[PDB]
């Protein structure tokens, strides 16, 4: 049994997408089907269900009036057309067998899912700022300094330190995705306190999609 | 209709793992079909267990005999049970229910088959720099690295009163030494930043809280 | 998409994969149809003859497939959709009151 | 108010899979077997022994 989804991608608030699921390995015309969502880092959420013959359709209230589910049993294809997309609809969409039996149900088999991204902004470069300690804990003279990379649109951002000179103690962290639609990222290095007055600390941020190369006096 | 699951649980192999799923008073656990779904990182959810009673159940394809289910009516709670745990059983687990066209999923329990001595989280909190304040904004970054099962809770504070605005925290993430890392961001303005005498990042992990503070002084 | 006095707004990838006979452009006399097999099927060949029948109207099939799409109309040769969501920002500086005197 | 249109294609696709057969005229001719017979050729004589 294989459930292969497609038809998703990057959309912007409003508008419409149409998701399609090709089914094989089983008698498609005899099973109910349902779509289920999973936002990045969040749990599962049922979207809509369609019966085997298509006579009965069900929708979650969070999608009612905006989504509509369709079936084509002769081609073994499941459809979910989504209108008036909002930021809440940003998630991975799974196609699943929603079976019906004598007193037993369930989402028997799942597809690998397709990504649907609703976002308003177009493309944006970052602004880099330092993160100085200003406090000295002096636990084996270990002081930690870094730089934050704020409000960039495309996820690829490569961060170096002292143009590759600084490799020991480097920690670049995964980014946030803010309600503004942009990403923010931070990188920190732990350094001996004996170097505060001798070693010049420099962070090297490169954001290729927008042609920004920012090196800040961390 | 609300299904409530603990965000994360943790145990060692050979243990009889117990993952609860409390049903809201809307429903009655004894009258419900229980569907548990297993999802490991990088994979789709798989039907793990159907359970109505000890006489009415069915394990998922390829799910070992060690998996079982149960119910308790007093607390309106369903349970997923794993005899003789093993590292392969480490995944996220979601309970699910049917109710008049609605397929309701629980929050999902992230089960950690214990592999490590539960590590102490290392926290550091940074204030706003100068260059960004002159751009009229002020963003405080709180960074968490090298901690035990990837589940922390961060609470932001300011002058004693908990704030719930301008906060965005990363999900936990496995890094080099198989430990987890995360980062929380607090976004304020320059006047918002000066208004309060003191801010604090308050991260709790397994019921023990680490708290770091920063001051505009 | 114009079906017969019924009109819809249709996504491209779904419209390209419609399993019905088609021809690309407009007409200039005898358009050439492709995949004519989609609406005509041969059955039960017996050694000197095979029966062939048309499938019938696919009105309900596509109308069911179009369930939930953005609807539209056409008349005057240019009339079109019923959809909104117009974000405006308007200034009334040059807007004066009439009859204040 | 409007009519939905012909549901010929809808039902024809819905009947895809069953056993069916045709008639002409006023006599329903089916195409299916399983006829369990038992026959006696006792009085079935020959033609050419001589």
């Amino acid at each position: 049994v294989q459930l292969v989804e497609s038809g998703g991608g990057l959309v912007q608030p409003g508008g419409s997408l149409r998701l399609s699921c090709a089914a094989s390995g089983f008698t498609f015309s005899s099973d109910g089907m349902s779509w289920v969502r999973q936002a990045p880092g969040k749990g599962l959420e049922w979207v809509s269900y369609i019966s085997s013959g298509g006579a009965t359709t069900y929708y979650a209230d969070s999608v009612k009036g905006r989504f509509t589910i369709s079936r084509d049993n002769s081609k073994n294809t499941l459809s979910l057309q989504m209108n008036s997309l909002r930021g809440e609809d940003t998630a991975v969409y799974y196609c699943a067998k929603d079976i019906t039996a004598p007193g037993r149900n369930g989402l028997d088999s799942w597809g690998q899912g397709v990504v649907v991204t609703v976002s308003s902004a177009s493309t944006k470069g970052p602004s880099v700022f330092p993160l100085a300690p200003s406090s000295r804990s002096t636990s084996e003279s270990t002081a930690a300094l870094g730089c934050l990379v704020k409000d960039y649109f495309p996820e690829p951002v490569t961060v170096s330190w002292n143009s590759g000179s600084l490799t020991s103690g480097v920690h670049t962290f995964p980014a946030v995705l803010q309600s503004s639609g942009l990403y923010s990222l931070s990188s920190v290095v732990t350094v001996p306190s004996s170097s505060l007055g001798t070693q010049t600390y420099v962070c090297n941020v490169n954001h290729k999609p927008s042609n920004t190369k920012v090196d800040k006096r961390v | 209709s609300v299904l409530t699951q603990p965000p994360s649980l943790s145990a060692s192999p050979g243990a009889s793992a117990r993952l609860p799923c409390t049903l809201s008073s809307d429903l009655n656990v004894g009258t419900k079909n229980m569907y548990w779904y297993q999802q490991k990182p990088g994979s789709a959810p798989r039907l793990f267990l159907y359970y109505y009673s000890d006489s009415d159940k069915q394990l998922g394809p390829g799910v070992p005999n060690r998996v079982s289910g149960s119910k308790e009516t007093s607390s309106n709670t369903a349970f997923l049970l794993i005899s003789g745990l093993q590292p392969e059983d480490e995944a996220d687990y979601y309970c699910q229910v049917y109710d008049n066209s609605a397929r309701v999923f629980g929050g999902g329990t992230r089960l950690t088959v214990l592999g490590q001595p539960k590590a102490a989280p290392s926290v550091t909190l940074f204030p706003p720099s100068s260059e960004e304040l002159q751009a009229n904004k002020a963003t405080l970054v709180c960074l968490i690295s090298d901690f035990y099962p990837g589940a922390v809770e961060v609470a932001w504070k300011a002058d004693g009163s908990a704030v719930n605005a301008g906060v965005e925290t990363t999900k936990p993430s496995k890094q080099s030494n198989n430990k987890y890392a995360a980062s929380s961001y607090l976004s304020l303005t320059s006047d918002q930043w000066k208004s309060h005498k003191s801010y604090s990042c308050q991260v709790t992990h397994e019921g023990s809280t680490v708290e770091k503070t920063v001051a505009p002084a | 998409l114009t079906m017969n006095n019924k009109h819809w707004l249709v996504h491209k990838e779904w419209f390209h994969d419609i399993p019905l006979p088609w021809h690309a452009g407009a007409d200039t006399g005898t358009p050439h149809w492709n995949n004519k097999e989609a609406l005509v099927e041969f059955k039960d060949a017996h050694a000197k003859r095979q029966t062939v029948v048309v499938l019938g109207s696919q009105e309900g099939a596509v109308h069911t497939a179009l369930a939930g799409a953005l609807e539209a109309e056409m008349d005057g040769a240019k009339g079109r959709l019923s959809s909104g969501h117009l974000k405006c920002r308007l200034k009334m500086d040059k807007l004066r009151l009439k009859g204040v005197s």
